[PDB]
């Protein structure tokens, strides 16, 4: 915004607070927030 | 058709109407003749056979 850049080509998810005074193009992807978690190893034993 | 527009987009492009709320789809030529707004539902082309 402060005249220090002219192109911003990187993941820049569109939001109201940004597009209030900024220009955007038609999106080149379609994302959505999800939740992340790690899995677990043991599912069966066959040794009990 | 014949370099002229058959309604809908024609109605917007002939100043008869002011918006075209409905089930329009964005495209290169359509956005070339009339301005658009931010898309509000994702869609494309899909395959569906019984």
């Amino acid at each position: 915004l402060s005249g220090q850049a002219d192109m911003i080509v990187a993941p820049l998810t569109i939001n109201n607070e940004r597009a209030q005074y900024i220009e955007f193009s038609k999106p080149f992807k379609y994302q959505g927030l999800t939740i992340l978690v790690k899995k677990e190893i043991p599912r069966s034993t066959l040794d009990s | 058709v014949n370099n002229v527009w058959n309604g809908m987009i024609g109605e917007v492009v002939y100043q008869r109407a002011v918006m075209a709320v409905g089930s329009l789809t964005i495209n290169e030529e359509r956005s070339e003749v009339v301005d658009f707004s931010v898309p509000f539902v994702e869609t494309g082309i899909s395959v569906m056979v019984s």
